[PDB]
DNA sequence: ATCAGAATCCCGGTGCCGAGGCCGCTCAATTGGTCGTAGACAGCTCTAGCACCGCTTAAACGCACGTACGCGCTGTCCCCCGCGTTTTAACCGCCAAGG
DNA sequence: CCTTGGCGGTTAAAACGCGGGGGACAGCGCGTACGTGCGTTTAAGCGGTGCTAGAGCTGTCTACGACCAATTGAGCGGCCTCGGCACCGGGATTCTGAT
């Protein structure tokens, strides 16, 4: 499922960011940055929700997992 | 999406306690309890939706559950459709541990084991689901 | 579920300094989310400090320092005004 | 006809950095964040909201990196990123030890 | 009201009542929920301010997410303070590198 | 006035751990510093865990699920297998 | 056992620890096994730091923890320079690294 | 050249003492408080906490320049190195 | 420089669905009064922080000298961009062979 | 005759091969700016003594905020309708690269 974001959409992502030119190697350099993001951030979330005892990971688990990081998201409930 | 559904299930969990107490008052003031079969036909609807179990699971909805099941102050059982219904929903629905002590239905599944107004079918899965519970915390 | 919010104050506000001009759910959303992190940021500082000078009230003195050290400088003297201006304001009367 | 190697690129740039749609698949990313959780705790369910958020912020991160990155490239008076140039950024931020 | 004493439009029941039930001190003194209020009233009022000017900007009548984000990255002291925070659906500046344009 | 400090406790882990060490003042005020700073971490986590979940107690889950949050993988692990060990034998006993 | 450091088998001060988590306004109420966990956890990790204080200390022929044995002790474990990578130690130098 | 560089490279990373000289540094400390508050008083330690905090921030600092200096291929390090790296590091 | 022609902004008419406004009510903020103590205030102690002065000497510094490294310029090429062709897998309709 | 399991459709980025250009990278050359060494001035540092502002502590005394209790309106939920804006085709610019 890591091969799902495919190399159009690290394109857009790096054009958004203004990068003109890109390697061939960016694209599993930033498949790997992202999972490792990812995995972070997801097991916060369930720490949270584990704590909640939940069946769902609810929105309030992944923002206050992100408030943990550093990385307060607005407009999602916080 | 599931949010909302959250969301909907405190509304029925809101509606289900005002009928209940307005049943009860109704009782106590000499009229049938009409109320909860008014709302019996919803509740059904919303229970008999599987996708919904979680997010019943997450607002503790079995509260309410327990609250129409318990026998109202002047010894009367409450009406046999709504035993029927929540009885199939019970069984409908994957009831954990972690629920049953949120919610105590255990102590209201063994009144229903033990008495005897109950129908006997109702008796025989009240000791099958009571059993099924106890699965789990034995091994 | 009666669940408070920020929502009809921030419109209120807005249609103080902007009259000809909405807003969208989404954005009230977010300006619900930004009163509340100041707020939170605001109350942590004041207690940190009511903590550290052995208080066990929260005053507006708290509060007007945890703003000096969280602002920046004009922004900190614009809060400082509004505030002293308000409470004086209220103070004054009763 | 043909245009210089980027100009579209740049075209592109203009585009993205005036939208705000996101740049993901929804479908993709949902089946990843599933295949991510299910080695914590099995029968997880996460709300969709919960995935648009982590969608939101985790392209917010990389777009944040991506910019990074560029600044890192420029400064070796480069024109395309590379991995090294990821590697210096997470390295200057105090991501990678 | 305690709103209207002050000359405010932010709630001071509700303040104080947050501060009270948020396990922040033993007693609260009645001087800081009014300066908190005024500072969050004027902070949103500076927001708004510039987001409503945003919009302007780009002739619409509502604000969006979009215009809070150019709101606070464009404002010096704003992205200061907000420089941590990530606003969905508020996409980036416009920003293109001195080395990267044409030739 | 008497000044509190876990200056005793740590001779005491340190005899425990190496009984032909020493520690320098210093290290020990260093100590200190990371003893109150850890405290400090895990009460404010436990409260803000207390109060998204709408409680008003802080109990041995809160902290288990703070030391959950804040140590890496192997490090939780085994504080949190000696937290309940001295909580299951201080129960016990 | 009276204290209740000895009933849990510990040497840092539960009765403190309960204290500090009551005279701290941190929560309405406070459990009995959470002062307990707590003080469990941070007896242990002073542990894990001492250990390694330790080795330093008699990888470098000195019968004394300094700064700087703390120093490396917590720039050379992954997970301690993970958990203190915003910490600076007083005294504590740099690692060679060349 | 580059070998006595090394020297007191390694030398220095030997030791924690504190490089900058003392009472030049409280003078600074004094000058740059004299703005905020007129005559006030500093205790000892706080005046050898800010030393410490200012030669960590500031090593730091310096290995950030490094690893951009030898990210230009270069072995000096130059202003706009220092600039990329408080760029970077989000500093204003 | 000039040009055709790809991209773009622009204009306007059409739909819609969400923002805004308005009624009903209930719960929380507001009024009223009562108590206990947290903290303001004053007064007292005495540590330590500032202040200066003398003497020593290692560190800083100014300077000289040389070279190595940074920067500009040339060349090579190869691997990204820009593009068209082929692919694919979610979910679907029409189909053939055996009971 | 029918149910049964099967093969061929359509379809929207994405996967892929390709030309070829321009950019990354390597090599070279040189000039200066920095390192290295040396003799010289500086003030940090070390030590001493002096003075005292102000910090830490204590005891008193009251106003302020916590707490109950009664009360009502603001803010909530429901629901309604209009217009701000999204979308599309046409009209009209305006850049691109080619000449």
């Amino acid at each position: 499922n890591i091969q799902g974001i495919t190399k159009p959409a690290i394109r857009r992502l790096a054009r958004r960011g203004g990068v003109k030119r890109i390697s061939g190697l960016i694209y599993e350099e930033t498949r790997g940055v992202l999972k490792v993001f990812l995995e972070n951030v997801i097991r916060d979330a369930v720490t949270y929700t584990e704590h909640a005892k939940r069946k769902t990971v609810t929105a309030m688990d992944v923002v206050y997992a992100l408030k943990r990081q550093g990385r307060t998201l607005y407009g999602f409930g916080g | 999406l599931e949010q909302m559904q959250d969301e909907l299930i405190q509304q029925l969990k809101l509606q289900m306690e005002e009928s209940a107490i307005r049943d009860a008052n109704n009782i106590e003031q000499g009229k049938p309890a009409i109320f909860k079969l008014k709302l019996l036909p919803k509740v059904k609807d919303i229970l008999l939706r599987a996708n919904l179990a979680d997010s019943i699971l997450d607002n503790n909805l079995l509260a309410s559950v327990r609250l129409w099941l318990e026998p109202l102050p002047d010894a009367s059982l409450p009406a046999y459709q709504i035993q029927k219904v929540l009885f199939d929903a019970i069984k409908s629905l994957p009831i954990k541990t972690s629920h049953l002590r949120e919610s105590g239905l255990g102590k209201v599944m063994v009144f229903y084991q033990k008495s005897k107004r109950v129908e006997p079918n109702l008796k025989r899965t009240a000791e099958k689901l009571i059993s099924d519970w106890t699965r789990p915390i034995m091994g | 579920s009666r669940k408070e919010s920020y929502s009809i104050y921030v419109y209120k506000v807005l249609k103080q300094v902007h009259p000809d001009t909405g807003i969208s759910s989404k954005a009230m959303g977010i300006m619900n989310s930004f009163v509340n992190d100041i707020f939170e940021r605001i109350a942590g500082e004041a207690s940190r400090l009511a903590h550290y000078n052995k208080r066990s009230t929260i005053t507006s003195r708290e509060i007007q320092t945890a703003v000096r050290l969280l602002l920046p400088g004009e922004l900190a003297k614009h809060a400082v005004s509004e505030g002293t201006k308000a409470v004086t304001k209220y103070t004054s009367a009763k | 006809h043909r245009y210089r190697p980027g100009t579209v690129a740049l075209r592109e740039i203009r585009r993205y950095q005036k939208s705000t749609e996101l740049l993901i698949r929804k479908l993709p990313f949902q089946r990843l964040v599933r295949e991510i959780a299910q080695d914590f705790k099995t029968d997880l369910r996460f709300q969709s909201a919960a995935i648009g958020a982590l969608q939101e912020a985790s392209e917010a991160y990389l777009v944040g990196l991506f910019e990074d990155t560029n600044l890192c490239a420029i400064h070796a008076k480069r024109v395309t990123i590379m991995p090294k140039d990821i590697q210096l950024a997470r390295r200057i931020r105090g991501e990678r030890a | 009201t305690r709103s209207s004493r002050a000359g405010l439009q932010f709630p001071v029941g509700r303040v104080h009542r947050l501060l009270r039930k948020g396990n922040y001190s033993e007693r609260v003194g009645a001087g800081a929920p009014v300066y908190l209020a005024a500072v969050l009233e004027y902070l949103t009022a500076e927001i708004l301010e510039l987001a409503g000017n945003a919009a302007r900007d780009n002739k619409k009548t509502r604000i969006i997410p979009r215009h809070l984000q150019l709101a606070i990255r464009n404002d010096e002291e704003l992205n200061k303070l907000l420089g941590r925070v990530t606003i969905a659906q508020g996409g980036v500046l416009p920003n293109i590198q001195a080395v990267l344009l044409p030739k």
